[PDB]
């Protein structure tokens, strides 16, 4: 094994990082091409997402690790933009290798680069606008969406999931001193009607998986319990069989089942208690039973979920089962089933509850692609919704932003002791390759578009003309109602900083070779 | 197709690079030696890039285009024959990178086009003019652009020479000179250098004759082309000589049958006679010069092509031939000859040529031991090549790589204003001009890259500031130093390099031969 | 099959110190480059220091390990001066290399290596200046200008180098030794409404909380921690066994058969006096009902780093058993306190009887700024302790190597022997440091080395070496220094070693 000792390991590991970035390099934008994706199995997919191409992907170095660990690492904060990163490291590690080609150290070059992104967050941050009001959030809501979602799932436009994820954020913004959780919000997916079915449920859904719907089931009840004492033969978490060397006994334990059935609901009539949950349960014979017979109750709630169910109530508990009266327990407002389909199983809903900490969406499909486009269409929403009440400015998309940067690091670079402006024009020539690839993945020339819309961008002011995807009429921003974050913009020019200084830094020897 | 034009293109890229690198490392008076090894064994030291480029043989296309352009600036202007290699390798350089991308070579040509003539604009817009109509301010532009070609002692040595050579005042400020058209410089062996003085008319060195007086004026040259040698035998001999008979019939051979187109050709007046070089005659009969000896007695021989091509410009006439010729368009001007030695070795005449319709006037330099007569000739050329440079035009620049950085900030800015897709090819050629103050830079022993970007910054915030010391070593400002340049050699240099380039980028498809 | 005795072996252990001279190099100035080291396992791990690489590398050569041994116990024995001992032997091997071949007896070296460091030793002893309470009046000056020195290595904020200050001045009363190693230090993670924040006693992570956590009180004004191994979960106990199952009356009969034992456990343990239960295990859904019942306290998944500072702050003992216990095992406190930040929950254990450790809150509200901006303080409170224990100092950099360098080559000019040359190419080894440390930050060596040649010519000042400016200024005014006993013991221990590599003429194999 001998020992990479000179400048080969470094030049391995450009041809490395750009062999990598060459993947992403291709898919970008909207007009990207869908990439199939297969393993072992018989199981082939397709898809066009950052992260999970990223996730299921095979390597053989070093480097490669720690690129896709940081490129996961950061993806809650920035939502959508996980591809263009890599193509930013890619070219800023071939104008360095390029760059460093003529004896330049890296250090100077890795220090060159923290002022060059400093100056372009400090230009970045000047232009923009901060006139959002009351208004300028709600009526461009369905542009807002438009621009998010798109037309690949659906080509018609939907503006009931929007409205319902917009107000689904509102009601939580303003309510916690203009602040959101992520644990709050919650996201379910189960195949049934049409996509055009989002519900918005304010208090929780819980479903219950029945095994015959053609059991004789009516609804009728009108106030929940919750109880902690063994309301039916319990099951101590131990898969409990025929360990008993009997016969009669199993006639006996029928019988007492039967006769603690007959108790249960004498005390729950003798009382003023209804529909009972518990954290035990038993087997389906004990619910067929308790189906067939009389009154109309379902065990089997076993796990965490009863802790939501001592949530969507309002009280406390029992310590002991002699300790029951008609004030120790909860009372309710509209509780029973709910089934759409009226051929499989029951939902129940709870509404009534005195603050918001479970309001979830339900959306209902018809294959397993078109569900997670939707899904994910709605991730995004919910990400630009919480970037946007987090911070009321935004910023011009398209491909105006990179060619504003790199006009503005060109202009402010006159004094230079030895390798200032070298840096700065190192690292602004790197930014025009976002644009230029988005209008490459079109049927249009992209150094003639990029040329002319730097001349149009030169010439007069207003800057904000970049390149359409679509293909319409003129080249505007402002018409289109595209907008972008700036925060993510911000976040994104931040990692791709790290990670260049971080391969920039370390590249001297190797240990395996 | 499209492959063997592309892989065409890349062999005479190569080829081009390859001759521009094989010699590099000799710009400025700081210049590696090469020693040059011939085929026999020899080995000869040397450091002009001319003669290196002269003196090595190679069989390409792209080669032979850049001797044809190396030969073609020394012959036009004459100075800086190595920095059009550099340039011409810097533009391939940039062409390569440009069309690997993609761009149409139509396009490259034209932005090349472009930044050439606003190169060319910007070069004649920022140089100052001067004035030469008097005597005064022509002799102090000579004295401050030749104080800065060699050493101290040596300018100092060939200063009479050159305030000698620039007192020649003939055409009153015209647009072009001519210096290469009435200029015959001899060299003389024998005596001292230091006397040298303008001679008009015709300077000779061969010995007339051995005679009494010899100090006539008969136009002083004989006007005659006709064969002179004796009739060749068909043998060597015709029967058996052994007593007479045939003793007395080449007797009268050799007396009585020469003699007889002597006399019939000294019947006419002026009896002045000579020949050419003695390189086809094997040996001339004494017999016919001592019967030449009466009646005055003239001949000179040891003349070549050049002296009689001298003789027939300066006095105006052309010489004739044929031996039927009965007419009297063979005289010349009768002034003084017979001139004697000037206290030493080395027979030399001189004729002033009075009354003569050319004013060609030569200088007659010496020196001895060969070693300070081709040093003087190489000197007083150089001062007649710079003369009628700066005599061509007006402008008159500094160097040390400054205009190099301003033409480059000014391409860079124009490629920044102007728009268009062909920018960014008129960017590459912002990229071909930091080439020499980097190479002079790296050939004097500093930081090439640091010294550029002070030299940069320097250029960005006070304009006009310094450029690049040698003798020092340091950066100081060229206005103290005394050393100075033509506009011509700049702009004439870039031209030629820029239609170079262009005739080599147009040139493509395949290379057939026979 | 070939082997020799001598010149060959010595040639050949030089090529062999060599290659581990030339593995750690780069990595000796504050901003050295990284490096990754990976084993057959699979993970990786990048560091820069030069002991952490020594350490995770063997060598199957004598005299290299013989060189780390003598690294890795100086590194102990001190703990700073591990690649420049390295260097300095490289140098010393790199320079007798050429004085062997000719015909030289390595037996005369050895005197007069042993003289020059000597000599060199004296010199440092001589030239040394310490200075501890003498002057600048009253103390309050004296730690002024120590906070200045501090905050002058590094460029950072005002209020963060007043806290780095305040936290190594307020943790100097037991301390008695000469390193940190002891109280330590804890990164924590999350952010708050200042930047940074100080207290005295054990720290916490983030706790999991259930229904009804706010039953506990909040303040305690007595608390003793329960020091117990075992666990109060779901999984440790149990509501039903192996029984025979008819009915629902044999159920509630085991539970309470359970019940009375689990009860009488709980007395037990409660009698004793301690009420602040730290279960390892994390907390179920009934245990903490249970626990709020009674009014006490309950908790779970908690480290053992944790532990180990209540255990040495509190006075904690080590309690291996569960039942049967007393009442002077136990740890006594003061105040608990349990204020939430931001999104999470943290605790406060104030009024310890022995004060040992404090902590040291850093959090701004990031997730990269934790993680970066660590050496700086580690490097300011290890100069502070430096300055505090130790009293001899000198003028650090680039300073000190090149007037023992010009004293020795002035004093190898007066001895009519074969020790000039000797004395010469010690002297000329000596130059490594400076050089070095322009090299690895990306600078010229040759038009620095010459200026301080030349400076120190006739001078014979402090002047260093500079980073930032790129020039040469007095090392004296820019407020570095080093101590004056850490350099003697380096040499000595360079020229230890290499006395012991120049005498090794040839090795003894054995089969079996
Ligand atoms: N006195 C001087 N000071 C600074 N630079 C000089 C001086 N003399 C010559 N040079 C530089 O040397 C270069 C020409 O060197 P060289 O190739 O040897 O002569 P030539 O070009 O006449 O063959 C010019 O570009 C000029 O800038």
């Amino acid at each position: 094994k001998s020992r990479l000792m000179g400048l080969e390991a470094l030049k391995s590991h450009i041809m490395a990082a750009k062999a990598v970035a060459n993947t992403m390099r291709t898919s970008l934008g909207p007009n990207g091409l869908d990439k199939m994706m297969v393993d072992k199995d018989g199981d082939v997919t397709v898809t066009n997402d950052g992260a999970t191409i990223l996730s299921m992907m095979d390597v053989d170095h070093q480097i490669a690790k720690l690129m896709v660990e940081l490129s996961k690492s950061q993806d809650d904060e920035i939502g959508d933009g996980t591809t263009g990163v890599v193509v930013l490291a890619g070219a800023l590690l071939e104008e360095a290798e390029q760059l460093l080609d003529r004896g330049i150290h890296p250090i100077r070059i890795a220090d060159g680069y923290e002022q060059a992104a400093r100056v372009a967050i400090e230009h970045l941050d000047k232009i923009s606008d901060s006139v959002l009001v009351d208004i300028k959030d709600t009526e461009p809501l369905i542009q807002t969406a438009k621009t998010t979602l798109g037309s690949k799932v659906v080509n018609s436009c939907h503006r009931q999931m929007a409205e319902i994820a917009v107000n689904a954020v509102l009601t939580v913004a303003d309510m916690e001193r203009r602040d959101v959780d992520f644990e709050l919000i919650k996201v379910e997916g189960k195949v049934g009607g049409r996509l055009e079915d989002t519900k918005l449920i304010k208090g929780v859904i819980v479903d219950k998986d029945f095994s015959h719907p053609q059991m004789p089931k009516k609804v009728e009840d009108a106030k929940i319990a919750i109880l902690t004492c063994p309301f039916e033969p319990p099951k101590p978490k131990t898969k409990h069989k025929l360990d008993v060397t009997s016969v009669e006994d199993y006639k006996a334990l029928q019988k007492y089942e039967k006769e603690k059935f007959e108790e249960m609901i004498q005390q729950i009539k003798e009382t003023g208690a209804n529909l009972a949950i518990c954290q035990w349960g038993f087997d389906d014979e004990a619910n067929h039973l308790l189906l067939q017979n009389n009154l109309p109750a379902v065990r089997w709630v076993g796990g965490p979920e009863i802790e939501l169910i001592a949530i969507a109530t309002g009280g406390r508990i029992v310590p002991r089962f002699s300790e029951l009266t008609a004030e120790k327990l909860g009372f309710a407002g509209l509780v029973q089933e709910i089934s759409f389909g009226t051929t499989k199983d029951k939902m129940l809903v709870i509404e009534q509850c005195k603050n918001s900490r479970a309001v979830t969406i339900f959306i209902r499909g018809g294959n397993k692609m078109i569900i997670e486009e939707a899904k994910r269409s709605l991730h995004d929403a919910l990400c630009v919704i919480r970037n946007l009440i987090r911070d009321n400015r935004v910023v011009y998309g398209g491909g105006a932003a990179e060619i504003s940067c790199a006009l503005a690091v060109s202009q402010e670079a006159d004094k230079c002791p030895t390798l200032e402006q070298y840096a700065m024009r190192a690292f602004a020539d790197a930014l025009e390759v976002i644009p230029m690839a988005l209008s490459e993945n079109s049927g249009m020339n992209p150094i003639q578009t990029m040329t002319e819309v730097r001349a149009r961008q030169v010439k007069e002011m207003n800057p904000a003309l970049g390149i359409d995807c679509l293909h319409k009429g003129t080249n505007d921003m402002k018409q289109q109602h595209v907008i972008e974050t700036l925060i993510g913009k911000k976040q994104q020019i931040s990692l791709a900083t790290q990670m260049v200084r971080m391969i920039l830094k370390i590249d001297d020897i190797r240990k395996p070779g | 197709d499209r492959d063997k034009p592309a892989q065409i293109r890349f062999s005479n890229i190569s080829a081009a690079k390859a001759v521009a690198d094989a010699i590099r490392t000799s710009l400025g008076p700081k210049g590696m030696d090469k020693m040059i090894q011939d085929g026999k064994g020899d080995v000869t030291i040397t450091n002009d890039g001319a003669t290196i480029l002269k003196q090595m043989q190679v069989l390409h296309p792209a080669a032979r285009m850049l001797v044809e352009l190396s030969k073609a600036q020394d012959i036009e202007a004459g100075d800086g024959t190595t920095s059009v290699v550099i340039i011409a390798g810097s533009l391939l350089d940039s062409c390569t990178k440009l069309l690997q991308k993609g761009i149409h070579p139509t396009i490259i040509s034209e932005s090349f086009q472009k930044a050439l003539e606003k190169g060319i604009e910007i070069l004649t817009d920022m140089s100052r003019p001067v004035e030469l109509s008097d005597r005064e301010t022509l002799l102090n532009s000579a004295t401050t652009s030749l104080n800065s070609k060699v050493v101290s002692q040596y300018s100092s040595l060939l200063s009479p020479m050159s305030v000698n050579a620039v007192m020649k005042v003939i055409d009153p400020a015209t647009a072009t000179s001519v210096d290469l058209r009435d200029i015959k410089i001899v060299k003389k062996l024998g005596g001292t250098i230091d006397d040298c003085e303008l001679v008009e008319g015709l300077v000779l060195t061969q010995k007339v004759s051995n005679s009494g007086i010899t100090r006539v004026e008969k136009a002083k040259i004989g006007l005659i082309q006709f064969c002179l040698s004796a009739p060749k035998t068909d043998m060597d001999n015709q029967i058996v000589v052994s007593d007479y008979a045939q003793m007395d019939r080449v007797l009268r051979e050799e007396r009585a049958y020469i003699l007889n187109l002597v006399k019939q050709i000294k019947k006419t007046g002026c009896n002045v006679l000579l020949i050419q070089k003695s390189i086809l005659r094997d040996a001339l009969s004494d017999l016919a010069l001592h019967f030449l000896n009466k009646m005055k007695i003239m001949v000179i021989k040891d003349i070549e092509r050049e002296d009689i091509e001298f003789i027939c410009k300066t006095i105006g006439t052309k010489p004739v031939a044929h031996i039927d010729q009965f007419t009297a368009d063979m005289l010349g001007s009768a002034e003084l000859a017979e001139e004697v030695n000037l206290n030493g070795s080395g027979k030399l005449l001189k004729i002033t040529g009075c009354a003569s319709p050319g004013k060609t006037v030569t200088i007659v330099v010496r020196g001895s031991n060969k070693l300070v007569i081709e040093e003087a000739e190489r000197s007083i050329h150089d001062a007649l090549c710079v003369i009628r440079c700066l005599v061509k035009k007006r402008a008159l620049i500094a160097g040390g790589g400054a205009p190099e950085i301003e033409l480059a900030l000014r391409l860079t800015e124009y490629s920044r204003t102007l728009s268009g897709m062909e920018s960014y090819c008129v960017r590459a050629f912002a990229d071909a001009m930091e080439v020499i103050p980097s190479t002079l830079a790296e050939n004097a022993g500093l930081n090439p890259i640091s010294t550029v970007t002070e030299l940069r910054n320097r250029h960005a915030q006070g304009e006009k500031t310094a450029g690049i010391n040698v003798r020092k070593g340091g950066i100081s400002n060229i206005l103290e130093e005394l050393v100075v340049q033509p506009l011509l050699v700049s702009v004439s240099a870039l031209t030629l390099a820029t239609e170079t380039v262009r005739s080599i980028l147009k040139i493509d498809d395949v290379v057939n031969t026979r | 099959t070939d082997s020799s005795q001598g010149i060959p072996q010595l040639v050949s252990n030089i090529s062999a110190c060599q290659v581990i001279a030339e593995a750690v190099r780069t990595t000796l100035g504050p901003r050295g480059m990284d490096k990754l080291i990976v084993d057959g396992r699979g993970k990786a791990t990048i560091s820069n220091d030069g002991a952490t690489i020594l350490k995770l590398l063997d060598v199957v050569h004598p005299a290299a390990k013989t060189l780390v041994d003598i690294a890795k116990s100086q590194d102990a024995e001190v703990g700073d001066g591990t690649t420049s001992v390295t260097l300095l032997a490289a140098e010393f091997l790199k320079q007798v290399k050429p004085y062997v071949e000719e015909g030289l007896h390595p037996q005369i070296i050895i005197r007069a290596f042993r003289t020059a460091t000597q000599l060199a030793v004296n010199k440092i002893k001589e030239i040394a200046v310490t200075v501890k309470k003498a002057d600048k009046v009253e103390q309050r000056k004296l730690l002024e200008k120590c906070a200045m020195t501090a905050l002058s290595s590094k460029l950072i904020s005002q209020q963060k180098a007043f806290f780095a200050k305040m936290v190594v001045d307020a943790v100097m009363m037991l301390d008695d030794l000469l390193q940190l190693k002891m109280i330590g230090i804890k990164k924590v993670q999350g952010g708050a409404l200042e930047d940074s924040q100080l207290v005295a006693g054990v720290a916490f992570k983030k706790t999991f909380s259930y229904a009804g956590f706010e039953m506990q009180p909040k303040k305690y004004h007595n608390p003793k921690i329960a020091l117990l191994n075992v666990e109060l979960e779901l999984k440790a106990e149990k509501d039903n066994a192996e029984i025979r199952v008819h009915t629902v009356e044999d159920y509630q009969a085991i539970v309470d058969a359970e019940w009375n034992i689990l009860y009488d456990k709980l007395e037990k343990i409660h009698h004793s006096g301690a009420k602040v239960v730290l279960s390892k295990l994390p907390i179920g859904d009934v245990a903490t009902q249970y626990f709020a019942d009674r009014d006490m306290f309950c908790a779970g998944r908690v480290p053992e780093e944790d532990l180990k500072r209540t255990m040495m702050a509190c006075g904690g003992s080590i309690q291996t058993s569960v039942n049967a216990l007393s009442a002077d095992v136990l740890g006594r406190c003061q105040v608990f306190e349990e204020t939430q930040i931001g999104g999470e929950r943290y605790n406060f254990f104030t009024g310890c009887p022995k004060a040992k450790t404090c902590t040291f809150i850093l959090r701004g509200g990031a997730e990269q700024f934790m993680e970066e901006t660590e050496r700086s303080l580690h490097d300011a409170i290890m100069i502070v302790r430096r300055a505090i224990k130790n009293d001899s100092v000198v003028a650090g950099g680039g300073a000190i190597e090149m007037e023992l360098s010009k004293y020795l080559r002035d004093y190898s000019r007066t001895i009519p022997g074969k020790q000039q040359l000797l004395i010469g190419a010690y002297a000329k080894a000596l130059e490594i440091i400076p050089r070095q440390l322009c090299d690895n930050a990306g600078f010229d060596a040759t038009n620095i080395l010459n200026k301080l040649r030349a400076r120190h010519a006739q001078g014979g000042t402090w002047y260093g070496v500079d980073i930032n400016n790129e020039d040469i200024a007095d090392n004296f005014e820019a407020f570095v220094w080093e101590p004056a006993m850490v350099r003697i013991n380096a040499l000595t221990a360079a020229s230890e070693a290499a006395c012991l590599i120049v005498s090794v003429d040839e090795t003894i194999k054995n089969p079996r």
